[PDB]
């Protein structure tokens, strides 16, 4: 597994690494769990490590000890890292989407999940039920991101290769309503103004929208190629780091004006997890197998 | 009976991958060549740089595995009619990276999406791919039935799904494909895979996809209802078109994940085999023309050649075209004579066109059951059929048959006929040249003499068939007009097609002929109402005859004789495909011509438009007098 | 084994006879279709009028039995080259008449004879029943070796027979043939039935036949000696004969009464089974060319084209040629580094044209086998086959191999090389551009390292073949000049033809080249002596090449390395063919031509006459750049 | 051929053009106080049998800067022209070089480079390629003359030209390949049945790293009469130095400029169009390291078919 998908910061600090390999002989996936993040993504060095039979195309961590995986086989699956936290066994493995699951997110309540796919369809999971509680063919081709209210069950955002970023409130008849340019790919809710949320498009281009006057705020041209991430920081007044794969990382202010630019990575940047240690630490994997631990000047 | 595909999009390890799916009782699977997450730069550093194997190889598979079991597919993240230039230029470098490794790799097929309304340029890099190398492989167009926009959830609160009924809206899809083939310049190695959803749309778009070349159908398991015992059935609706596809040979594919655990993936493939054994019996029609389906052939012409002795004997083996024509000369012999004369009137008939002898034969048994007597003359100007005739004389009929060397237009006959009996008919009625034949034998007709048969029509039809459009197509030739193919009818059974509208009758021919001036050329216009959205590509061709009187033979499907598999319809090509809306109409104009040496159709098409006329003077048909 | 056939003037009774025929053993009948002395009338009245069936019925025998069992005979009175013009006349009707009548019972060949040198009519009635109607069928020629005269009892007091040699004279049924196929423009329907003798004539007049399409042989009872038991024999001249025979694959057919009465008549083809049991054995060179004789097929270019996985693999599938290129990189090693450098010298290898790595394989088996150290580079533009390499590298080889992606004249190298390996020689050697290749490689080679073939040498040899002639002919194709096909090579596998003169070198390169300025362009003469009376038709292509001192590989025949099969020798045809007469020389010119991005031969012939310069300026066939 | 350069020549208004755009560059390049001190390399890249050269004197001697010549030129047969003018009139001021402008290696580099290597549309006699190849030798602050060009097509209708298309079949060939490659025609008994609208577009020089001078663009033409669509009308425009422009864009074409005439595109079928309806073309710039072609589509109100896929039919050599 040489393509790192996914860092997650736990908690206490460690880091939860999401890898497949998506080329040579086999096409499968691995979880891995690194008390210490320095060592990753050495094998050797790790705290727990788990081969699963298909690639990760996205995951969550669900609580401290729990991991909602998105897979290629159309399998939303649940691992579990057990007392002393040296394995990380699978609970539940449920094939209900017909082609790769691309995106997972933990609702509010760390109870429920909702899943996008390539088959179009959005599912709500009930994780402890191991179930579908609801499934919405609501866009018009693949899902590609899912992003789930930092603070309500019922609200989450959603958007698709159809050109539509739909704001979701499963409290209406019909659920889901479109949002105020290229196709929507990444996905992320201000965790301070929890009425506005931030998208990035294809063409580099991060946008800054308003849940209420829903209308487009701000926007920066930010990357040269598809905005793969975009991840907020720890901070009360936080930054916004933005992932492309044009294989750079940049950090934004409020008004997404560029402040830290890194160019360490070789291949396209996956993703992003801040420190909830350091809050000036900002950790990013990539397909080059890279781990780059960056202090960004906060 | 049906030869199936498992669609998969994660395939860990193919061996292992192949071995459950053959498990599964799966002739094939259809698989990502590339991984299907594994977006590549061609572009920009240091992305494009991207070290390691870009695939797996080669050698995972065997040959012959990779030419029969394997079909490939394009990344879902290949998207070349994208509007950022950048993705644009890299899935054309991509896809042509794909489409080349499975050239590579010798694959029998490679699936296309057609997911939207714009595919110019993924055309243009399918075209591009088709004009480099020797590879030669099928491509197949995955396309739906409903486009997802149209089969949507209504969810969503600022965006409604239309309830109002929009005729030519549901057929988007059609028209999806319909320009990406025309844009292809209609490649035979371009084909349709139709993705079969949920909810069947109405009938007129289903019908949509009729004459079109469909060598796959797609069966997701999210649409198989769950039947008593807990196993997956399909609704009655999604039954019968199951058994559309039946009939044209369709490929069927198993897409999704596995919905019925409990019962196991061979379970939704073991229905679509129950649906096959118990399909609904075929027709001795469809028994007999097995292996002819769109196989287009040269009309036959009798006059002009001579038919050789194994195509008399397919012809010969039709019991109820003879037994027909037994019972209409068993009926004119009671006619003729009344039974005070059932010794002295001896009835004088001439089998013009003999060939081998079954009317001779038939006008033998049609005596013995009138309890008539018959005086026969077999004409035949076949010499080697003349051979048959005349040691069938020898040895059976005797002094009872006269066998005639001879054209029916030159014999000085010694006798005049009560009745004359022929089988100088085609497909299209008067095409083998009965008119000039039938004419030429009059003068030794009784003033008061029976033709059998006494009359026939020709019946025309418009229809669509992008298949046979393509096999006419197919047939140009070397040092002749590269569009004479266009020109000149085919005698076909025809299987993939859509008739738009009822047959109407075309030219028509009554023996014996009496009107001073005879004249056998004919002009003949039809309208033709059409209630579907469609292309035009030519007309079906197909004829009736009155033998006597009540006793009739017939090819016009609506009317065709039962049991009668001998003679298959004819088809008139036109160079260019006509575009046909509801409600529109097509006019076609159509003429027997001839001079002394040849006659010969000439046909154009009016409304909608006007088509160039064709075969202009016999340029590229003429039937040989 | 032998497919046999049966040849007969006297048939009582077809389904007797045929079932006779059959117990014996043979596949097939040759017989009348008319009763050979039933002479006909088509002019003269009384006789004209003559009436009955004029033969048997074609209801005698199933379709299939006269498609597959009969052949039919040409009737012995029949002579449209009399000099009486009305048995020209009746003739010329009753030919037509019965090609006619074995065209109407679909037999699969008719015997027609060539027994006089004037067979003008003969052929001008073949070819006008050839350009009328449907056909598929064949005509095979009835041409003795000894013309009847030529071998006729020396028993006439005043017409001795001459016992004077005639080297031309002893030839003329070759000539009878000859003019006859010419003026029936080389119809592939025309074949030669070749009738053996009790006197074989001299070596040279059986030759005359090599490279033509004979499709049966035919051995009368007469010529079968008898042995000590009673059995019949062959002389051990004519036993040599069959042996050739049946390399080609001709049916045998028995013709006369027997004339072994208390041995039964089965005999005849039991010997002819023994001889073909017992022939001398196929090398391992013929078991693997079955079903590829004589089949053109355009000769790979590699540079050009991205090759498939299973041309690699039938490539790859050669023990020797690798072999070859083992030895040839373990002797080399050996000489740049002693001994005592062993384990501080590190050798440089580039392989360039690496495909999957056969040659990789085999430099690493080289170095282990010298006990040298050895640092690797994969040089691969087809980016199909570097999947394969990059696999490889990462399972397998490991650091050792760097696999480089590029095109060799475009790849800047981070260091130079001690040895560089390729594979880059086609059948004619240079053909697949080579010499192009390697010099773009020259910058990065060491001033003192080494090639890896260092030098290859094409060879040509004029040839005869009809056969050949005939199968470039039907390469005519629509959308270009009607000529094309005979101005570019094939790689063919030659069985039926005839060398004329042995192999001359024709162009030879060296790696690396030493010498300024150089250029890959050609111009070459080659005088052949020719010893016989020929046909030629155009010029067999081989080569040889030296990969390291003694270490070589070849296909010129003489010469062709044992077991290496791979490669077929290449075919340059001429678009007319020319006549040698023996003791003539025949010229051929040569050119290898090129701009920057083609290159191309160009080829005449200039003596014992003049053609055309064959692809001027690669109008027809260009090999990539 | 020598009388194909004559009639191109003969054109007072397209190299009267040329000589003001090298003067204006001269004057904005050097000034007075190096009116002596700064002298100019220029580089006349395809010099033909000279009148560029001669443009280049002239603009020389009215803006009284110094300037030293390249007159870089291919065609060994108008080379001899070139070598007999510098030894009867040039003399050492005009270095004549028999070369092809993307293998030449340079001695210094240039100040501006001065080419005429554009056809009826443009980029269809190869400039871009040809200029690309010659970027490595012009200075970091170098100017191209010409510095931008664009194609422009126009939908029209003829069932006259339609015909004389149709009448270019030949043997040996695809029978239909004569409506699958361009024609420079003087257009006269035609309908244009829609404004010009820019096709290609290129820069000189040319910075973006990836260069790619492939191309794809699509057109929606609005039709406002009834009418039968036969193919695509193509013209140019191009900016020889900021002001001083040449064009054979009929709305804004050079007064007096008759040398070069539109180009047309023919389509295999006439498409119907009525009025209000949109015609909407594809066309895309293709290449390899061989050869340069066009393929193009009618996608609206009908499709056709893509017109010459791979330069099945038509291809521009490099
Ligand atoms: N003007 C003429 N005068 C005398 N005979 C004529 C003509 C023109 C055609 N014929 C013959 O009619 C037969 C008929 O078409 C037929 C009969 C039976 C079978 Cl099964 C069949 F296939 C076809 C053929 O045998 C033709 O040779
Ligand atoms: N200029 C170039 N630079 C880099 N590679 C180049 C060229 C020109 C050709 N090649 C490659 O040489 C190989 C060789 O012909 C070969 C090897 C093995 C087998 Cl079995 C076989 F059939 C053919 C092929 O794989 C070609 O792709
Ligand atoms: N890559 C190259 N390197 C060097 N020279 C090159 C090229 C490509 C073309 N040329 C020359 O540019 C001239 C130009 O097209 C022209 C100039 C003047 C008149 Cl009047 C005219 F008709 C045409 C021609 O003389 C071509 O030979």
């Amino acid at each position: 597994e040489r393509q790192l998908e996914a860092a997650r910061y736990r908690s206490d600090g460690a880091l939860l690494l999401g890898a497949s390999s998506l080329s040579g002989r086999c096409w499968a996936g691995s979880l891995w769990l690194f008390k210490d993040p320095c060592a990753a993504p050495n094998e050797g060095f790790c705290s727990a490590g788990v081969q699963t039979e298909a690639g990760v195309a996205d995951l969550t961590w669900v609580g401290e000890r729990g991991i909602l995986v998105a897979s290629d086989s159309g399998a939303v699956e649940l691992w579990e890292l057990d007392e002393n936290e040296t394995l990380i066994v699978s609970k539940f493995c449920k094939y209900e989407h017909d082609d790769i699951v691309s995106t997972v997110s933990v609702l509010s309540s760390g109870t429920q999940a909702v899943s996008g796919s390539k088959d179009i369809c959005i599912k709500v999971w009930d994780l402890a039920q191991q179930v579908v509680l609801s499934s919405y063919r609501a866009h018009a081709a693949q899902v590609t991101c899912v992003a789930a209210s930092p603070h309500k069950d019922s609200v989450f955002l959603s958007c698709s290769e159809d050109n539509r970023i739909l704001l979701w409130d499963t409290r209406c008849p019909k659920p889901a309503s479109q949002i105020g340019g290229y196709l929507p790919t990444s996905l992320a809710w201000h965790p301070q103004q929890s009425e506005v949320f931030v998208f990035g498009d294809e063409n580099g281009t991060v946008s800054l929208v308003d849940t209420k006057s829903t209308s487009c705020v701000l926007s920066s041209a930010v990357h040269s190629q598809c905005v793969t991430g975009l991840v907020f920081s720890p901070h009360s007044v936080p930054f916004l780091a933005s992932l492309s794969e044009d294989c750079s990382l940049a950090v934004l202010d409020s008004s997404l004006s560029e402040l830290f630019r890194s160019q360490a990575h070789r291949d396209f940047v996956r993703d992003a997890t801040w420190s909830p240690l350091n809050h000036s630490l900002l950790t990013t994997v990539g397909w080059d197998h890279q781990v780059v631990h960056h202090v960004v000047p906060t | 009976r049906v030869s199936s595909g498992r669609d998969l999009n994660c395939v860990p390890e193919i061996a292992d991958t192949l071995g459950a799916v053959a498990k599964q009782g799966f002739d094939f699977l259809c698989m990502p060549v590339f991984h299907p997450r594994f977006k590549r730069e061609f572009i920009q550093e240091p992305a494009k740089n991207r070290p390691g194997p870009q695939t797996r190889s080669d050698l995972l598979l065997s040959g012959r595995d990779w030419n029969t079991l394997i079909v490939g597919k394009l990344s879902p993240w290949i998207r070349p009619d994208s509007k950022v230039e950048k993705i644009r230029r890299n899935s054309e470098a991509a896809m042509l990276q794909e489409l080349n490794f499975g050239a590579y790799l010798g694959l029998p097929a490679f699936l296309l999406p057609l997911n939207q309304e714009d595919n110019t340029n993924l055309a243009r890099v399918l075209t591009n791919h088709i004009h480099t190398g020797h590879h030669s492989s099928m491509f197949w167009m995955r396309v739906p039935l409903v486009a997802p926009e149209d089969l949507r959830d209504d969810i969503i609160e600022n965006a409604p799904t239309t309830h109002t009924e929009e005729y030519s809206g549901e057929e988007k899809t059609w028209m999806w494909w319909h320009n990406f083939r025309t844009l292809c310049d209609y490649s035979k190695r371009i084909a349709v895979a139709l993705e079969i959803g949920a909810d069947l749309p109405s009938n007129h778009v289903i019908d949509r996809w009729l004459g079109e070349p469909i060598k796959a159908a797609i069966l997701p398991t999210s649409i198989f209802l769950t039947n008593k015992k807990g196993f997956p059935v399909l609704s009655k609706m999604h039954q019968r078109l199951i058994f559309r596809l039946l009939k044209l040979e369709v490929q069927f594919i198993i897409t999704g994940t596995n919905h019925h655990s409990e019962k196991e993936f061979c379970s939704y493939l073991q229905y679509l085999e129950y649906l096959s054994q118990n399909r609904p019996p075929p027709n001795a029609y469809e028994l007999f023309a097995k292996g002819y389906e769109d196989y287009l052939q040269s009309p036959l012409q009798p006059l002009m050649d001579n038919l050789e002795s194994q195509t008399y004997e397919v012809f010969e083996k039709d019991p109820i075209k003879y037994s027909q024509y037994q019972q209409a000369i068993y009926k004119c012999l009671l006619d003729r004579v009344p039974e005070e004369e059932k010794d002295t009137n001896v009835q004088v008939l001439m089998v013009l066109g003999a060939g081998r002898g079954p009317l001779v034969n038939a006008s033998l048994r049609a005596a013995k059951q009138a309890d008539r007597r018959i005086k026969l003359y077999a004409v035949e100007k076949n010499p080697n059929a003349v051979v048959t005739l005349e040691n069938w004389q020898f040895e059976e009929w005797g002094s009872q048959v006269t066998v005639v060397s001879s054209d029916t237009r030159e014999w000085v006959a010694p006798e005049k006929a009560d009745i004359i009996v022929s089988e100088l008919l085609g497909s299209f009625a008067d095409n083998e040249l009965s008119p000039e034949c039938l004419d030429g034998a009059q003068h030794f007709l009784k003033d008061d003499g029976v033709s059998i048969p006494g009359e026939y029509t020709s019946f025309l039809a418009p229809i669509s068939s992008s298949k046979l459009y393509n096999e006419v197509r197919a047939c140009r030739e070397k040092d002749r007009d590269p569009e004479a193919q266009f020109e000149m009818p085919y005698v076909v059974r025809l299987h993939n097609f859509h008739q738009l509208s009822a047959p109407q009758p075309c030219f028509t021919f009554s023996h014996p002929n009496r009107d001073p001036m005879i004249d056998n050329n004919r002009y003949c216009t039809l309208e033709f109402p059409v209630e579907v959205n469609t292309v035009l590509h030519g007309f079906a061709g197909y004829f009736e005859t009155v033998l006597y009187q009540d006793i009739t033979l017939s090819i016009r499907p609506e009317t065709h004789s039962p049991g009668m598999f001998s003679w298959f319809p004819i088809l008139f090509p036109i160079k260019q495909p006509i575009t046909v809306r509801e409600g529109q109409t097509i006019c076609v104009r159509f003429w027997r011509c001839s001079n002394s040496k040849k006659v010969w159709y000439e046909w154009a098409v009016t409304a909608p438009v006007c088509s160039a006329i064709h075969n202009p003077t016999g340029r590229s048909y003429t039937i040989g007098l």
